RNA sequence: CGCUGAAAGCAUCUAAGCGGGAAACUUGCCUCAAGAUGAGAUCUCACUGGGAACUUGAUUCCCCUGAAGGGCCGUCGAAG
RNA sequence: GAUGUCGGCUCAUCACAUCCUGGGGCUGAAGCCGGUCCCAAGGGUAUGGCUGUUCGCCAUUUAAAGUGGUACGCGAGCUGG
RNA sequence: AGGGAAACAACCCAGACCGCCAGCUAAGGUCCCAAAGUUGUGGUUAAGUGGUAAACGAUGUGGGAAGGCUUAGACAGCUA
């Protein structure tokens, strides 16, 4: 079926400063969350919500289940708190975050020290683990990815900062 | 990448999707079957 | 901003642990200010600076006048500073004191005018033979173009003539001295134009 | 014997466009109408008889499709390989005023008429002229 | 010439030189284009007299 | 190389949107550059006398005046 | 009732189907190295023995000693092997 | 000869006795260079296709008639 039709049922604390043309979400646990939603799309006010386009184009109807799908993130965000488990593997490999200073130790020479954007906080656990904590799913996957980038895996031994996705590559020569 | 003029399937993970304009192959198992353009 | 003096010739000086360091020493008289160019009411930024000793049967009284908006009595020439962001009065002087050891400086100049250069001298282009069966031709530029489809020759082509005196600057010049007393700046290195010319004297922006 | 105008003796008035939005091709065709005179019973070929037209938004303009981020504008320099070019969407924020210049320019003869007619094209990137003297009377409203 | 002086002084007026020769042969006015581009300039006057039948003649 | 994300309840780097990205591109370093007939911009200096004909941005002519400065000429230049 | 043909020297300009440098995908790529394929023309891209030779084989390097067009560039610029 | 195909003895329209500052048409056109529709109605195409090009490849998109299962519970996904 098509994921426009299926209703938001928001939970209890939630509130709607919805002008028609751009639609707010506030919360505990992060707010201010806001979003301006293409111009052709009708958006109801009720206990749930329900998104349906005007024109029936190849577009509007992608649209509709983009913006459905972009207010579940929007209201899970202000209700779950998103996490992206990064995990480090290799010896001589360490995570020490400061605060809003991320660095960490891959064999360089000299230590990255990656500053964290407003909002997102990140905590380590361990010495081989990041939990990346935030209100915003494209930003916590962005900034986790940039992370990700300063050394991604290795197929021969697995040496790289990888995350809870088990399917990476292998093979031994 | 492998370009290609006859970009096509080879396992059953292989998805051919259609991306900038460009015909792209994309497995998610094997990356020798990803093929660039055709 | 910057600092204008004349070259006076080059020398050297020997550090207490041996090595030898070639100066040029450029003399620079007290420099006054003429104008502020506010950008209200030109646009950009800049500052006049001026040296001295010209004769008043030599100043024009546009210039006279010029001059007496801010009581310089100025002499030869007049130069322009762009700057980025430094109060300046009307009636200032600017001296030597801004620069210090090390402090990489840009030095431009008229450089030393050749007459008419060949294509060998302007250029370092190659010559011909000259003993294996050669014509005249020894240090003529030979080819130009191609046969048929350039129809013509190309705009920019390397060809003899006036290695001329035109403005070129040294980049990235150390500083090895600063006199106070003498004002004068020992520069290491060479400095475009023959010595008692003109020389404009700036900070490195290159680094 | 059919009349014909004279430039001592030629009436031209002043008018300012407001581009916001409007089509590159489909603005520059009335401004090079206008310009060049075909709204007018007294038009003359070899004599100019048109207004001035004052474009108070140069940045605004519309170009649908994707030529926003296509449309390279080439021109040579003389050298040897001194071809350049700078596509729409980096020359409407470098110069604003040259794109529909150019525009218009290519849309008039090829004759020193057509540099003339072009003289009283005056356009401006902002949202006001310094012409309020002659005091331009709105068009194309 | 005259024909663009004619469209000219036409459009001025609500209508378009292919509709104005239309309007004008749906009755039989045989006015030709020498001498409409001198009232287009001169007798603007007699020109909108000729162009508002044209009108009326609804073509 | 991606993040959110449907169309196609999953998946999906794209259709909307948000990023990283190489001697290439545009600045940044140097020189010429308002004949850029679109001829740009700041400071300063110089000129404050009459008469006639004919027509009236009013034009032409007679006398007196020639300033700011520029040129001529001469002594020359590591400029030619 | 005339467009001077091969090589060499001087002078270069243009295409990328790229030899080096630059950014990347896959690899039967442990590392050091490599193979293959996209993007990229900004700058570089050798001296000699032989032979008239371009080409080619040699000895020795270099990060590399690129492929073509330009009357198989260039004799109202030089030689006549 | 003339008009059109941007210019293009051989292609399309059409065969100049001369004069007109007269009108209607063919090929070919009617946004501006450039004379004439930003004319009226029903659709398709978003790539500058139009404005060069084959084998071959592709859940690009519009239309047409047949099919297989299905509220007795299909197709997806979630748990054994
Ligand atoms: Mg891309
Ligand atoms: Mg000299
Ligand atoms: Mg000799
Ligand atoms: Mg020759
Ligand atoms: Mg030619
Ligand atoms: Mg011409
Ligand atoms: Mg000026
Ligand atoms: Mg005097
Ligand atoms: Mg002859
Ligand atoms: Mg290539
Ligand atoms: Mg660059
Ligand atoms: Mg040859
Ligand atoms: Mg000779
Ligand atoms: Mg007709
Ligand atoms: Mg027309």
């Amino acid at each position: 079926s098509r994921v426009a039709k299926n209703p938001v049922k928001l939970p209890a604390g939630v509130e709607i400063k919805l002008a028609g043309q751009q639609l707010s979400i506030k919360g505990a646990k992060g707010a201010l969350e806001l979003k301006v939603h293409p111009s052709v799309e009708v958006i109801q006010d009720s206990g749930e919500l329900r998104f349906a386009a005007r024109n029936g184009d190849q577009q509007t109807r992608a649209m509709a289940g983009t913006t459905r799908a972009l207010v579940n993130n929007m209201v899970v965000g202000v209700s779950q708190g998103f996490e992206r488990k990064l995990q480090l593997v290799g010896v001589g490999y360490k995570a020490q975050a400061k605060g809003q200073v991320l660095s960490l130790s891959l064999g360089f020479s000299h230590p990255v020290d990656y500053e964290l954007p407003a909002g997102i906080v990140a905590e380590t656990p361990s010495q081989t683990d990041i939990l990346i904590k935030g209100i915003d799913k494209q930003l916590v996957g962005q900034v986790a990815a940039e992370i990700r980038d300063f050394r991604p895996p290795e197929p021969y031994k697995g040496k790289g900062v990888r995350y809870a996705d088990e399917v990476v590559r292998r093979k031994e020569a | 990448m492998k370009v290609r003029a006859s970009v096509k399937k080879l396992c059953r993970n292989c998805k051919i999707i259609r991306r900038d304009g460009i015909v792209r192959v994309i497995c998610s198992a094997e990356p020798r079957h990803k093929q660039r353009q055709g | 901003i910057g600092v204008v003096g004349r070259k006076c010739g080059m020398t050297r000086i020997f550090t207490e642990e041996g090595v030898s360091i070639p100066v040029t020493v450029i003399e620079v008289e007290p420099n006054r200010v003429t104008q502020f160019k506010t950008e209200e009411t030109d646009g950009y930024r800049a500052v006049q600076v001026t040296a001295g000793e010209r004769r008043a049967s030599r100043v024009t009284k546009a210039q006279a006048g010029h001059f007496a908006k801010a009581n310089v009595a100025a002499g030869r020439g007049v130069w322009e500073f762009r700057l980025g962001e430094e109060q300046y009065a009307a009636g200032d002087q600017i001296t030597v004191d801004l620069f210090q050891a090390g402090q990489m400086v840009d030095v431009t100049g008229e450089s030393k005018g050749k007459g008419f250069a060949g294509t060998i001298k302007r250029w370092n282009f190659r010559g011909q033979d000259n003993t294996h069966g050669n014509s005249v031709s020894h240090r003529v530029p030979g080819s130009i173009g191609q046969c048929q489809t350039p129809g013509r020759v190309f705009k920019g082509k390397k060809m003899s003539g006036h290695l001329g005196a035109e403005r070129v600057t040294v980049q990235s010049l150390e500083i090895v001295r600063v006199d106070a007393e003498r004002n004068l700046l020992l520069v290491k290195g060479a400095v475009p134009g023959a010595t008692g010319g003109d020389v404009i004297v700036r900070p490195a922006a290159k680094a | 014997k059919t009349y014909t105008a004279k430039p001592e003796t030629v009436q031209r008035d002043w008018f300012v466009v407001d581009a916001a939005g409007q089509t590159l091709g489909r603005l520059a065709t009335e401004i090079a109408r206008r310009l060049r005179g075909k709204h007018k019973p007294e038009y003359t070929p070899h004599v100019d008889t048109g207004d001035y037209i004052v474009v108070i938004n140069a940045e605004q303009v519309r170009v649908t499709g994707a030529k926003t981020t296509d449309k390279m504008y080439y021109h040579h320099s003389g050298f040897p390989g001194g071809i350049k070019s700078i596509n729409f969407e980096k020359l409407i924020a470098k110069a604003p005023e040259r794109v529909i210049e150019t525009a218009v320019k290519g849309m008039l003869p090829k004759n020193p008429l057509g540099r003339d007619m072009y003289r009283k094209l005056k356009v401006y990137k902002g949202a006001s002229h310094p012409h309020t003297a002659q005091q331009p009377q709105e068009l194309k409203i | 010439l005259w024909i663009a002086r004619i469209n000219a002084g036409a459009r001025q007026n609500g209508l378009s030189y292919s509709r104005l020769i239309a309007g004008l042969k749906k009755a039989a006015i045989e006015i030709d284009r020498k001498v409409l581009a001198d009232l287009a300039v001169n007798e603007k006057a007699a020109f909108t007299a000729i162009v508002e039948k044209a009108k009326a003649s609804l073509a």
